[PDB]
RNA sequence: CGCGACCUCAGAUCAGACGUGGCGACCCGCUGAAUUUAAGCAUAUUAGUCAGCGGAGGAAAAGAAACUAACCAGGAUUCCCUCAGUAACGGCGAGUGAACAGGGAAGAGCCCAGCGCCGAAUCCCCGCCCCGCGGCGGGGCGCGGGAAAUGUGGCGUACGG
RNA sequence: CCCCCGGCGCGCCGGGCCCGGGUCUUCCCGGAGUCGGGUUGCUUGGGAAUGCAGCCCAAAGCGGGUGGUAAACUCCAUCU
């Protein structure tokens, strides 16, 4: 079809086609809400390779996101500390600025249930991205067997243990040498495995 | 303080390791349920055998081990096709397949579906509906002669081939063994050097006479 | 300063020419749910005791069958929201040899099927009297 | 920046051009290979501007 | 200017649904110290540890390779034994510190988008019939309403199709 | 001895259900402000930076990722 002539066409963002088009709707976020609801996706070859499937029950809310760093909350630096622990402005977060995007949908939204979301746009100041939700209690989604996972209970709130593709990169896990250190569940669960002592019956 | 002589200890105890002792009372108790499991699971698939689909014969690497032969994962669709099972029919009879294997020598490759025509031979196959017996199902007095298989099926033996008394030849009696070694510890090791002294012979060749 | 690849929706085929297409596309609208039923209840019937061109509704038909030349005229809806779904299609039927004209709005174009709104229309063939009728436009 | 550097692909200077890409490209591999692309779409302009 | 779509966006005590909050021993995401040790101490150690924050489930997470290896190669995850207090990190001081291979317990694999092919071949809700109805479900009848062509259902996923 | 409860098949009916393997010819095939590079902060046994992120740059398709010392060329292996 013509999905994949839009996108190679996504891929060419420093174009003066999309050069112009990312700053109208950068312009156009811009003078919206800090949270709010589109209608239909405004990159839809995106949505559907993950996971978006145009029917009832599918609602998407298209967020902004401050740009920038973390900086430690302190009153005045505030670190009665050592050294090592004075550093409070060129601090980083842990988890991707994408990732934080779909918490404060999901957790507004506790209604319907995090799927995936992508970038749509971005300034020095703002960050943009529309999350794709799941409606759980919808029968055209409680009926295809393919989306039933959804209603599972396992499934509620996934953007609050990060399963998200956003969510998955944050915590580094995966397979191969690099991340030896969430060998396991977890990075909690790879150091609890690694630091307790196996008192055995015999010894 | 060290006393007079000892060794150098450095224990890793500097945690707080008291409240992550992991005590292993339930040892005992453990074995009671997983063998109560194992033998629901026994009597779950009762014709069918215990130990599971069958495992295919596998080389181990790391040259320690590269001289043992272990119980494998599954076996590989080229171990299959030329078996002339198709995959997703093997799952239903016990072959486990896992698709990522290779057969990059032959004689691994000859003596798994070895192993399986001889599996082949031994599958006693229950029809699929009692009144009618299907082409490929086994006949009716075999039905007796099924019961179930405890152990891992056709276990894997690291046997070895005997070698009987023979006479030196006198080529074996003049031969150097360790002159070769020595010698082929050159050649592996001065490979580049000598492909790269090749290589200016030639440039000091034709300006002499060009 | 709006780029030349989207500066092509504002310049839009005229008023008069509208009607005729329309007119014209008027004659090939798609089979309803009703109009299906009326098909399946005459092909069952005939059961017990080939189909004319239509067009093509949607992106995901009409950029295949362009691909395989099999469109005669292409109608396009200019004022669509992600504009990029049509930014490729003016300039692939240049490369294609294939006619296309642009209508102002998506609803009015919306209308030759039974649904809200319609991107791109397809005219692959046509009846044996809708020749003269389309190689003069 | 593709489009600053077939300038420097007209007055051929290219040992310059593949360090203009590298510091915006990345690694060296990847401004190599495209590198010799964007020569190869200026012969296709000057095969177009003769004839 | 009248009207008709559509596009956005409101508002309902609209029809029907849904979320908050408690426990938190065990699990997941962030945050995150300092007493302590170094005979002082600032890196380090304490320690990704307590305190704080969120969200779960009866298990969680992880999981079917952008893998380990360098062999005659193994082949998702989790868990135990060993690797091993080892390679490595560290005022190379204090201390810290994994993984592969192997033996085990368990054993299980598969769906999309895209690609095109099917005349959107699919779905919700209301009216109706039957049948069960304390998991409101199936079947058929409704030019009943709607969703959807800005893409539903079927075929099909890298082992190829 | 008496209830309750599922299980298990066995029979009745409403049902959806036309599907497989092999040879040959000929078409098709992949996820992007993401990979990746820079720099800063934290983390790691990971040491000319293992993992995470912020900011700048910003992809390619016989490409890309990995092949524990930086870089260039050369072959390979190995996944997608």
């Amino acid at each position: 079809g013509a999905y994949k002539y839009i996108q190679e066409l996504w891929r060419k963002k420093q174009s003066d086609v999309m050069r112009f088009l990312l700053r109208v709707r950068c312009w156009q976020y811009r003078q919206l809400s800090a949270l709010h609801r589109a209608p239909r996706p405004t990159r839809p070859d995106k949505a559907r390779r993950l996971g978006y499937k145009a029917k009832q029950g599918y609602v998407i809310y298209r967020i902004r996101v401050r740009r920038g760093g973390r900086k430690r909350p302190v009153p005045k630096g505030a670190t009665y500390g050592k050294p090592v622990h004075h550093g409070v402005n060129q601090l980083k977060f842990a988890r991707s600025l994408q990732s934080v995007a779909e918490e404060r949908a999901g957790r507004h939204c506790g209604a319907l249930r995090v799927l995936n979301s992508y970038w749509v746009g971005e300034d020095s100041t703002y960050k943009f991205f529309e999350v794709i939700l799941i409606d759980p209690f919808h029968k055209a989604i409680r009926r295809n067997p393919d989306t039933q996972w959804i209603t599972k209970p396992v499934h509620k709130h996934r953007e609050m243990r990060g399963l998200t593709s956003a969510g998955r990169k944050s915590r580094g896990l995966g397979k191969g040498h690099k991340f030896h250190h969430t060998i396991g569940g977890s990075r909690r669960a790879a150091w609890r495995r690694r630091n307790t002592l196996q008192l055995h019956r015999y010894r | 303080a060290p006393s007079r002589n000892g060794m150098i200890l450095k224990p890793h105890f500097h945690k707080d390791w008291q409240r992550r002792v992991a005590t292993w009372f339930n040892q005992p108790a453990r074995k009671i349920r997983r063998r109560k499991a194992r033998q629901a699971r026994a009597r779950r698939i009762a014709p069918r055998p215990a130990a599971g689909p069958i495992r295919p014969i596998v080389r181990c690497p790391t040259v320690r081990y590269h001289t043992k032969v272990r119980a494998g994962r599954g076996f590989s669709l080229e171990e299959l096709r030329v078996a002339g099972i198709h995959k997703k029919v093997a799952r239903t009879i016990g072959i486990s397949v896992d698709p990522r294997r290779r057969n990059k020598s032959t004689e691994s490759l000859q003596a798994n579906v070895q192993r399986l025509k001889e599996y082949r031979s031994k599958l006693v196959l229950f029809p699929r509906k009692p009144s009618a017996p299907k082409k490929g199902d086994s006949s009716a007095e075999e039905l007796k002669l099924a019961t179930q298989l405890t152990g891992p099926v056709m276990p894997i033996r690291n046997v070895f081939k005997k070698e009987k008394a023979r006479v030196i030849t006198e080529e074996e009696k003049n031969f150097k063994a360790f002159a070769s070694l020595r010698m082929a510890r050159a050649n592996a090791r001065l490979f580049g050097i000598r492909a790269k002294r090749a290589k200016e012979a030639a440039e000091q060749d034709v300006e002499k006479k060009k | 300063k709006v780029p030349p690849a989207i500066n092509q929706f504002t310049q839009v085929l005229d008023r008069q020419t509208a009607t005729q297409l329309l007119k014209l596309a008027h004659k090939y609208r798609p089979e309803t749910k009703q109009e299906k039923k009326q098909r399946l209840l005459a092909r069952a019937e005939k059961k017990a005791a080939k189909r004319p061109p239509v067009l093509r509704a949607g992106v995901n038909t009409v950029t295949t069958l362009v691909e395989n030349k099999k469109a005669q005229l292409v109608v396009i809806a200019h004022d669509v929201d992600p504009i990029e779904l049509v930014v490729f299609l003016p300039a692939l039927c240049r490369k294609m040899g294939v006619p296309y004209c642009i209508l102002k709005g998506k609803a009015r174009l919306g209308r030759l099927v039974h649904r809200k709104t319609c991107t791109t229309v397809a005219f692959t063939q046509v009846n044996s009297e809708d020749k003269g009728a389309l190689a003069k436009l | 920046y593709e489009r600053r550097a077939m300038e420097l692909l007209k007055v051929s200077k290219d040992k310059r051009a593949l360090k203009f890409i590298k510091k915006r490209v990345g690694t060296h591999i990847r401004a190599k290979r495209k590198r010799e692309e964007l020569s190869s779409v200026l012969a296709a302009m000057r095969k177009a501007a003769a004839k």
